[PDB]
Order: C-alpha cells, then structure tokens, then sequence
C-alpha cells in the first residue's frame, strides 16, 4: 500500500493551491484520509480529516473557513484545496490513511495513523 | 452430492456482524459428523435438536449465516439474549430451534498494531427482528436535531471497528460464529444425512 501526494509547491499569499493523496496497491477497507503538516522545528500537526463512506469532514481550528479536503472514492485519492493561504501555511503537508472506523469523526484528529505519503512542501511568499 | 459446508466453515474470509453472510443449502448429503465429532469448535449448541438425528431428517433447505465477534459476545448469539450484536447486528428468535457453533480465529483476524477490518453496528433506531440484516451507513441521530447525513454533536457514524490485537484477552479476541437454521415447506425436503 503506498500513499502517493503531489501539488502544492510556492505560491504568494492569498492565493490557493490544491494537494492531491492517491492510494495505490491493495487495501482491504479505508475508513478515513488525513492530512498533517509539519513546519521546520515544529511539531507535526493534525489539519483535516474525512471519513471514506459519506465524506464528512473534521477541520483544525488554524485552518476553517480557508482549507476544503474531498475524496474521489473511484480514485481511491484525497484532496486538500488550501485557499486564502498565510506564511503560517508553510510546512511539508502529509496524507494518511487508517482502516479503523470511529462512531466519532472528531477521533480522526488524535488517531494514530497506519499509512503515511512522503510529504509535500507548501512555501507561502509575500 | 455433498453439502457445502466446506465453503463456510473454512472460508479464508469471514462477514463483519453487520454485514453477516448466509449461504442457503439446497439439494445435497449432508454429513454433520464433520462438525460434531471436531475437537476445532469452542462452541456447538444446537437448541430441540441433535445433530445425531439431523442425520435421519430431510429439509427444504439449511441456511449457514456466518461472521466475527468478540469472545464476550458469543453469548448473545441465542435466542432471547439482549445487547450490541442482538439487538443491531443478528438476532435469533425466541423459538430457534438450530444450531450455534464458534471457534477463537486470533490466528487469523487479529494483527499486531490492530485488525480494524471487522465492524459491528453501534447504533440504530430499534431492534432487529430475528434474521433481519441492515447494512446501512445512515449518520445517526442521537440527539432532537437531525443530522442530514453529515456528522457532528449527537450525529454518528453507526458502525465501529472492533480492535482485535493477538495480544487481547480472550474476551476481546475474535470469534468466528457460524448459526445453521433447518427449514421444513410445502415443498420437497432435499437436505438429508446419509
Ligand atoms: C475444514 O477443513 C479441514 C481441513 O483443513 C477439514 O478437516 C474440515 O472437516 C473442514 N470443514 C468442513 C466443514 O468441511
């Protein structure tokens, strides 16, 4: 199973860039996606989750009203539309994927993961 | 012309409660000397009925349904038992008259870091009639305020992973269940022992 991201990049304040996470090889069940980031020095910090089967999604606090994560089940990929980007963004962004199903979505802030992508840089310019 | 039971019994995959599987036995020998001379179960209760005198009676058809649980749940596969998997996940009538056979599967469901593949349904809004199957992912509504299908306060997911670790107490280990159930009609009985 390997979890395959792309996007992001540099792009100037204000503006949006979109992360992409595509799930490759066979996998039994997927009960949700996540993406994580982790500014240099800092540590790595929870951003959005979404549930596989209905798509709800959970949101850190730094990042409502400006991030959307989706998914495209046919796909078997996952989405983080970043707008209204701050310097405050500037991280390597990580995907994740568990196979455990919560009752609770907000459970998908705090789980540990079981699969994890490379990471991607996100640099946010005046 | 045997049964089938092969195919249950040693199938590599097993159903989730909430989603248990059910193979109808039709036309065929069925020897269930197989099952009741095994040392390989941990359960076989069979309820106004000896699988020794299985063996002379004929049926219309036998349903096998088939699944994982907890070891502490494999008493709620019973008639008149109440809790999670009767009540949400397979429920057996008051008057069942067949058979519950199970065996501890930790060899083969559970997984170190954890074996969330197997799921159970947590919530629904009444009790299963005996045989009744949901698979439904309906957010659910806990509270006055409905949920429109998106999650929140008082607004779940209805299914859970059960967590099943090899290093679990053997009241949290998986169990495979299989239930087998006689059913006599109007038409030909065509299920019979040798
Ligand atoms: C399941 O397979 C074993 C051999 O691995 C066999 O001894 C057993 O009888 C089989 N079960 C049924 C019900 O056929």
């Amino acid at each position: 199973v390997q979890l395959v991201e792309s996007g992001g990049g540099l792009m100037q304040a204000g503006g949006s860039l979109r992360l992409s996470c595509a799930v490759s090889g066979r996998t039994f069940s997927t009960a949700a996606m996540g993406w994580f980031r982790q500014a240099p020095g800092k540590e790595r910090e929870f951003v959005a989750a979404i549930r596989w089967s209905g798509g709800s999604a959970y949101y850190a606090d730094s990042v409502k009203g400006r991030f959307t994560i989706s998914r495209d089940k046919a796909k078997n990929t996952v989405y983080l539309q970043m707008n209204s980007l701050k310097y405050e963004d500037t991280a390597v962004y990580y995907c994740a994927r568990t196979e455990y199903v919560s009752y609770l979505l907000s459970d998908y802030a705090t789980w540990p993961y079981d699969y994890w992508g490379q990471g991607t840089q996100v640099t946010v310019s005046s | 012309n045997l049964c089938p039971f092969g195919e249950v019994f040693n199938a590599t995959r097993f159903a989730s409660v909430y989603a248990w599987n059910r193979k109808r036995i039709s036309n065929c020998v069925a020897d269930y000397s197989v099952l009741y001379n095994s040392a390989s179960f941990s359960t076989f209760k069979c309820y106004g009925v000896s699988p020794t005198k299985l063996n002379d009676l004929c049926f219309t058809n036998v349903y096998a349904d088939s699944f994982v649980i907890r070891g502490d749940e494999v008493r709620q596969i019973a008639p008149g038992q109440t809790g999670k998997i009767a009540d949400y996940n397979y429920k057996l009538p008051d008057d069942f008259t067949g058979c519950v056979i199970a065996w501890n599967s930790n060899n083969l469901d559970s997984k170190v870091g954890g074996n969330y593949n197997y799921l159970y349904r947590l919530f629904r809004k009444s009790n299963l009639k005996p045989f009744e199957r949901d698979i439904s992912t309906e957010i659910y509504q806990a509270g006055s305020t409905p949920c429109n299908g998106v999650e929140g306060f008082n607004c779940y997911f209805p299914l859970q992973s059960y967590g099943f670790q090899p290093t679990n107490g053997v009241g949290y280990q998986p169990y495979r269940v299989v239930v087998l159930s006689f059913e006599l009609l109007h038409a030909p009985a065509t299920v019979c022992g040798p």
